[PDB]
């Protein structure tokens, strides 16, 4: 899966 | 509305560092995240890292680990980003640009910061003023010899904007040589005085030069 | 590991319909990327966010001829009518958090250039040396190149019908609206400058030569 974690 | 104000441009001495600032407007700062992207040099980015500017929160490219320092002062609603020990390498146009915190929308970007690494002699124009050559003149400007890049032209200060047209500078042995051209009426010119304006920001100098009839 | 590939250059009959590749590396085939539109002393802009479904979401100032789809590992930006104005380097963007560390990838950019176009002609300025340099025994001569499409020009300088190289300092093209500007500059002794009946500036532009020369009478 794709992750946008900042 | 929305608004990333980026620092001017720097010249720093190669070994040295630089501190670029990205000031947010109309915005919540601490709701999106400040990315930084370098311009590469044929075509295409380079992306140096984020700030998450509520928790300190920062990522970075592999590649600027130990080179790129990112942060964010809520106060002032500005990022900054340090870059050390510079090299020619270091010399481009370096971008801030916001995101949100859970997509890749990098969506309003900075105006730039051009940073120039060089240990060239900083050196003020000679401006010389150019008569019209042999209803309307055309009129124009020399700047020679300056380093480093940028300068400021307008004529009679910002005053004189129809028909003015600053073309791009050349570079030669680190010193950079620019022309810029003016078409006025005969009732303007000689009559009134136009003057050719150059600020050189990093050598601190101001040249206004009347352009005097043969 | 995360990477973006597309061709560096694309080109594209005016009004025809432009397909533009940006395919991700087969391990985040089912990734969400940006496209950006990068043209010439201007920050980048973003043109949209693009799924797998090919749901598309455009950014603000983009208009309707710009399109989005996916085909798998393929990612594509469709352009309707390719416009003048649409000539720029299209970019890809991807995020993924690998670890508990957030990475964007930007894919080589595809420099596109819209074919068919009429051209513009350059005009010329020319100046001679001012009195003041001529004191200091130098001479800078001046040309002002103006409303040139495309981009691409040759300068050359000539001191009465011969070639003259020496002292000659040529821009790069910038682009001032829908056209091109360059400088060319020639450095010589204010001797020389005097010592020939004319200097001429010439600007080879797709095929065509535009000159205008300086004497010092
Ligand atoms: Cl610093
Ligand atoms: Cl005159
Ligand atoms: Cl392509
Ligand atoms: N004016
Ligand atoms: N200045």
């Amino acid at each position: 899966v794709q992750i946008f974690n900042k | 509305q929305v608004q990333l104000q980026q620092s001017g441009a720097a010249l720093v001495r190669p070994g040295t560092s630089v501190k670029v600032s990205c000031r947010a407007s109309e915005y919540a700062f601490t709701n999106y995240v400040i990315e930084w992207v370098k311009q590469r040099p044929g075509q295409g980015l380079e992306w140096i890292g984020v700030i998450n500017p509520g928790s300190g929160g920062t990522n970075y490219n592999e590649k600027f680990k130990g080179k790129a320092t990112l942060i964010a002062d809520k106060s002032s609603s500005t990022a900054y980003m340090q870059l050390s020990s510079l090299t020619s390498d270091d010399s481009a146009v370096y971008f801030c640009a916001r995101s949100t915190y859970y997509s890749g929308a990098l969506d309003y970007w900075g105006q730039g910061t051009s940073v120039t690494v060089s240990s060239a002699k900083t050196t003020a124009p000679s401006v010389y003023p150019l008569a019209p050559v042999c209803s309307s003149v055309t009129l124009g400007c020399l700047v020679k010899g300056y380093f480093p890049e940028p300068v400021t032209l307008t004529w009679n200060s910002g005053s004189l904007s129809s028909g003015v047209h600053t073309f791009p500078a050349v570079l030669q042995s680190d010193l950079y040589t620019l022309s810029s051209s003016v078409t006025v009426t005969s009732s303007t010119w000689p009559s009134q005085s136009i003057t050719c304006n150059v600020a050189h920001p990093a050598s601190s100098t101001k040249v206004d030069k009347k352009i005097e009839p043969r | 590991q995360l990477v973006l590939t597309q061709s560096s250059s694309a080109s594209f009959s005016l009004g025809a319909s432009a397909k533009l590749t940006c395919t991700l590396s087969s391990q985040h085939s089912t990734y969400t990327i940006e496209w950006y539109q990068q043209q010439p002393l201007k920050p980048p802009k973003y043109v949209m966010e693009l799924k797998k479904d090919g749901s598309h979401s455009t950014g603000d100032g983009i208009p309707d001829r710009f399109s989005g789809s996916s085909s798998g590992a393929d990612r594509y930006l469709s352009i309707s009518n390719i416009q003048p104005e649409d000539e720029a380097i299209y970019i890809c963007g991807v995020g993924d958090t690998i670890k508990e560390q957030f990475v964007y990838v930007f894919g080589g950019g595809t420099k596109v250039t819209v074919l068919g176009q009429p051209k513009s002609t350059p005009t010329l300025t020319v100046f001679p040396p001012s009195s003041e340099e001529l004191k200091e025994n130098k001479a800078t001569l001046v040309c002002l190149i103006s409303n040139f499409s495309p981009s691409g020009v040759t300068v050359a300088w000539k001191a009465n019908g011969t070639p003259i190289t020496q002292g000659v300092d040529t821009s790069n093209p910038t682009k001032e609206g829908n056209k091109f500007m360059a400088s060319s500059f020639l450095h010589l002794t204010s001797d020389q400058w005097r010592s020939h009946n004319s200097f001429t500036c010439q600007v080879t532009h797709e095929g065509d030569t535009v000159e205008k020369s300086l004497s010092p009478a």
